[PDB]
């Protein structure tokens, strides 16, 4: 119930993965829930 | 109850409709994003050739054509031949007596048509007292008819009538 | 030339063309550094910026996000746009919608987020890669790695005017008569269609009336022939 | 065009990715998987949320009570008694844990310490792993016994070679009161220590009760040979009853 | 962390006023936007109103319908399970003993194994 990534697919073979937590807005404000920014996941992400 | 949005939203009916897009599509953007929305083959073909160039709708040869062998349908020379096409010419092939064949011309495909119109009616009906109460009992099934259909009732009633003969 | 402003010693555009003599950044210093009042003309100029000008904002935003695509399998990608002259011209138009936004609330901004003035950043930039490449420029200096930066303001689907071809290189084109076989900004496109819509084949894809009460401006000066207007043509709408 | 990773950032803004099927389907091997411990298929993301659930629970509850250093180019957030500074993860999605530090022995038991603390987090089954941690801080060769016993456990290096092993918390065979969240020590005079786990090829659990300054230990087989087993090896006291009688009542006791 | 009690009825029914009050503040602020556009293009400088972009409250209420469905999953997958845990597992939470329990579940388990090897080995035999 916390630090939800949200991974989903448009392209033809590709996928796509983003924070869940800045909702079109960088460090406005949160989105009233979950705690955010787990760490760091872009880098989790881009080594493999 | 939160009608608010309603009519402030229906202000805008005029041409110039094209700022909605301003409106909704960034946010729009935001949560879906689909590049994939219908990249499949897809073309516009209105028409390629469309007439029946044979007959009427097809609706009444489809259901006479599938009555009993005991009825033999074919057609005069064609004096409505695009329109019309309805002039029948039956044999009653059965265990019965044979007799003249109808007329049977039909009206647009509504069916408010009493079709036969006995064209031969008077000498080939003087002929005989048989064929002749025939046709009398013909008349008189056919007065019978609340809003005869040309399709089914003219023939099924001839046959019926045709049966009856025999007393 | 559309100012009807004071006279000067020197025309108002002739003036502000001299607008490449200036700072890197701070627009909002060298627009009072060279003048300010005499360029509001009417009160009922609120129709362009929001409207139509709107595109040249998104046009430098495409700009940045399309710069770091050299690697991409074309050498200029989408475009490269490093002239410098007509990107001084842009420049300019930049500095002079930054003073008409100055002059009325009804501009273009990022319309995302970081308003509290996103279009000063854009123009600094902008200002930035002009003056590394104004006169024989580097391309991809550091500065090329921060500007690469994706700000959360830039938007998407942009027309881009462009038409088919006739590709009939040597042998034969059969073609029926219908059913083809394959192989002006302001506003005016929805999804559907909802209006009679008179296009041309150029660019322009625009409305026949234009449906406007005082921007007569652009439609009486498009009415004719657009840039190669021969291709002029009009189409209905589809129907079920 | 596509790679814009030059530089570093601090947002997330839409990362573009055969690698999510790498990605997904646990593996058996968290990373480097050196072959300690674990019958279970860890999911690198699984084991990416857990060890990033888990330096929150640890900043957390080492700012919650006790003192931690400000923030640096290192978080050193493993502060403990008397000096204890590890919190690197040169491999991030393997594990954040490392040698604290070394002052004087009680050396490749640190070392070995340090890669069973490593081992000791694994899937994120339970948060209260880390009051465990916090809970050990026995400086005189206390926690030695323990380490050196879990290092044989996972090694097996040349109960009598059988199931000996509880480094967990809430064991089943405790004395029923209510079921546990994290217990891992009793700040008394005499701590409570969860002694080992015995399993044969049946199974119960060992507490032991260190006298800080009380160890009182089916039943009828496990009471009565730990008593005996205690006190037959009474004369265990330099540190008398350091590890001898752990080692007593593992091997010895039988 | 969030402690709140885990009971997911009060929640869900103490939170659909937010639903419903965020619902009502983004219609009313799309047709603040929508009055002010359609003075911008035909009227005159008569909407001055700063209002929210529409942007940020709109994402908050997908967040917030968000939290309360997989809070509602969460109920779901709760409730599931202690279904069948009723339906197929004795009660025997301190009149057997956790090992006696442990011992029956590992046999039920390679009983379900032993059915699945037979089904598999069947449909290894047809084809």
């Amino acid at each position: 119930n916390m630090y939800c990534i949200d991974i989903y697919c448009r392209s033809r073979g590709v996928v796509a993965i983003r924070d869940g937590a800045y909702s079109l807005f960088d460090n406005s404000k949160l989105v009233e829930g979950f705690y955010p920014a787990p760490g760091l996941k872009t880098f989790l992400n881009m080594f493999v | 109850q939160p009608l608010l949005d309603a009519v402030l939203a229906n202000i805008r009916s005029p041409v110039f409709n094209h700022s909605l897009y301003r409106t909704f599509v960034p946010a729009m953007m935001a949560i879906h994003g689909p590049p994939i929305v219908s990249p499949v083959v897809c073309s516009r073909k209105r028409r390629f050739e469309e007439d029946e160039r044979q007959s009427i709708p097809n609706v009444l040869q489809g259901e006479v054509a599938r009555l009993d062998p005991k009825f033999l349908v074919n057609l005069d020379p064609s004096h409505c031949s695009n329109n019309g096409t309805v002039h029948l010419i039956c044999k009653l092939d059965d265990k019965d007596l044979p007799s003249v064949p109808p007329l049977e011309l039909s009206v647009p495909a509504d069916y408010p048509a009493q079709s036969p119109m006995w064209i031969d009616r008077q000498w080939q009906y003087d002929a005989n007292p048989f064929l002749q109460s025939v046709h009398r009992c013909m008349t008189s099934r056919l007065l019978q008819l609340p809003d005869k259909h040309s399709v089914t009732a003219l023939l099924n009633t001839w046959a019926q009538s045709i049966h009856q003969a025999c007393l | 030339p559309h100012f009807l402003n004071t006279p000067d010693k020197s025309p108002g555009d002739r003036l502000a063309e001299i607008c490449a003599k200036i700072t890197d950044v701070d627009i909002d210093k060298v627009m009072i550094n060279l003048k300010t009042e005499e360029f509001v003309l009417d009160m009922n100029t609120l129709q362009a910026l929001q409207q139509l000008l709107q595109w040249v904002g998104d046009f430098v935003l495409y700009l940045l996000v399309s710069l770091p695509n050299q690697g991409s399998p074309l050498r200029p990608g989408h475009s490269f746009l490093r002239d410098g002259t007509s990107l001084g011209m842009l420049r300019e138009l930049m500095v002079v919608i930054r003073i008409w936004g100055l002059l009325k609330p009804s501009c273009l901004p990022v319309y995302t987020a970081t308003s509290d003035d996103s279009m000063s950043l854009l123009f600094r930039l902008l200002t930035k890669l002009w003056i590394c490449c104004r006169d024989e420029g580097a391309a991809s200096p550091a500065s090329d790695g921060l500007v690469s930066r994706l700000q959360p303001k830039q938007p998407l689907r942009l027309r881009f005017g462009r038409a088919p071809t006739l590709p009939s290189s040597t042998s034969t084109l059969q073609l029926d008569g219908l059913t083809r076989a394959p192989g002006l900004h302001l506003g005016a496109y929805p999804t559907e269609e909802c209006k009679a819509c008179t296009r041309c084949g150029c660019v322009t894809m625009l409305k026949s009336p234009n449906k406007t009460t005082a921007v007569t401006q652009w439609e009486q000066r498009w009415i004719k022939n657009c840039l190669c207007g021969g291709l002029w043509r009009r189409v209905p709408l589809s129907c079920s | 065009p596509p790679p814009r990773k030059l530089p570093q950032r601090s947002w997330a803004a839409s990362i573009p990715t055969s690698a999510l099927n790498i990605l997904l389907l646990p593996s058996p091997t968290p990373g480097l998987v050196p072959g300690l411990a674990g019958s279970y298929l860890c999911s690198p993301l699984e084991r990416f949320l857990g060890s990033v659930i888990m330096r929150r629970h640890l900043q957390r509850i080492i700012q919650q009570e006790t003192l931690q250093l400000i923030n640096s180019n290192e978080p050193g957030v493993i502060m403990f008694k008397t000096d204890a500074l590890k919190c690197r993860v040169a491999l991030s999605p393997k594990t954040n844990q490392t040698l604290q530090l070394k002052v004087t022995p009680e050396d490749e038991l640190q070392v070995l310490e340090k890669f069973f603390e490593t081992r000791v987090a694994g899937p994120p089954f339970k948060a209260n792993t880390l009051i465990a941690f916090t809970k050990l801080l026995g400086a005189p060769t206390h926690i030695l016994r323990d380490c050196v016993h879990i290092m044989k456990l996972e090694l097996f290096p040349d109960q009598l070679k059988w199931n000996v092993q509880f480094c967990l918390t809430i064991p089943p065979s405790a004395p029923p009161i209510a079921p546990p969240g994290t217990p891992a020590v009793v700040l008394k005079s005499k701590m409570l220590f969860f002694l080992q786990l015995t399993q044969k090829t049946v199974s119960i659990i060992v507490p032991i009760i260190y006298d800080m300054a009380t160890q009182q230990a089916n039943s009828s087989v496990a009471a009565p040979m730990m008593v005996s087993n205690i006190l037959k090896r009474f004369a265990e006291m330099r540190q008398g009853e350091c590890t001898i009688f752990a080692a007593v009542r593992d091997l010895m006791a039988n | 962390q969030q402690q709140q009690d885990f009971d997911p009825v009060q929640r869900y029914k103490m939170l659909i006023p937010q639903l419903k009050e965020s619902l009502q503040t983004l219609m009313k602020v799309a047709a603040q936007n929508l009055i002010q556009n359609t003075n911008i293009d035909n009227g005159q400088k008569s909407s001055d109103a700063p209002l929210q972009r529409f942007d940020k409250c709109l994402e908050e209420f997908y967040a917030l319908c968000d939290q309360l469905e997989l809070c509602l999953r969460l109920a779901h997958e709760c409730l599931s399970q202690s279904c069948d845990s009723a339906k197929h597992s004795p009660t025997l939470v301190p009149s057997l003993p956790y090992p006696q329990y442990l011992a029956v579940i590992k046999a039920q388990i390679t009983c379900a194994k032993d059915i699945h090897t037979a089904l598999l080995d069947c449909a290894n035999k047809v084809t």
